[PDB]
């Protein structure tokens, strides 16, 4: 029936093409894309205002 | 700053854009190597 959510993770050597597949899937399913780096953060407010 | 804080003024970049009056100047960040990476909000994330 209806649309459904799910979580996933990818891992491997840097520069294998990961993010590129991300956006390609986003234009495959037609869902909207939005990158969000979180490297090195400690500000929970960034995740919650 | 947010402009709701008292005394807020636009960030440095807007001033350079205001000053050079063109859309495509040649910004020159200087001395990137010693940027202050502290607990008070690390600019190095802001540069990205
Ligand atoms: N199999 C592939 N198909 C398409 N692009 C690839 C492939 N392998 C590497 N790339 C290129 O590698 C670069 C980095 O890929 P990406 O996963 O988006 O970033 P990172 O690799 O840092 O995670 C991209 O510009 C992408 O085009």
């Amino acid at each position: 029936g209806s649309t459904q959510g799910k979580i996933l993770c990818f891992y491997g050597p840097p520069g294998v093409g990961k993010t590129s597949i991300a956006r390609s899937i986003a234009r495959a399913l037609n869902r909207e894309y939005f990158r969000f780096s979180v490297g090195g953060m400690t500000d929970v407010a960034e995740i919650k205002g | 700053h947010r402009r709701t804080y008292v005394g807020a003024m636009p960030g440095k970049i807007i001033q350079c854009l205001k000053k050079t009056k063109t859309e495509n100047p040649l910004i020159l960040i200087d001395e990137v190597d010693k940027i202050g990476r502290g607990y008070q909000g690390d600019p190095s994330s802001a540069l990205l």
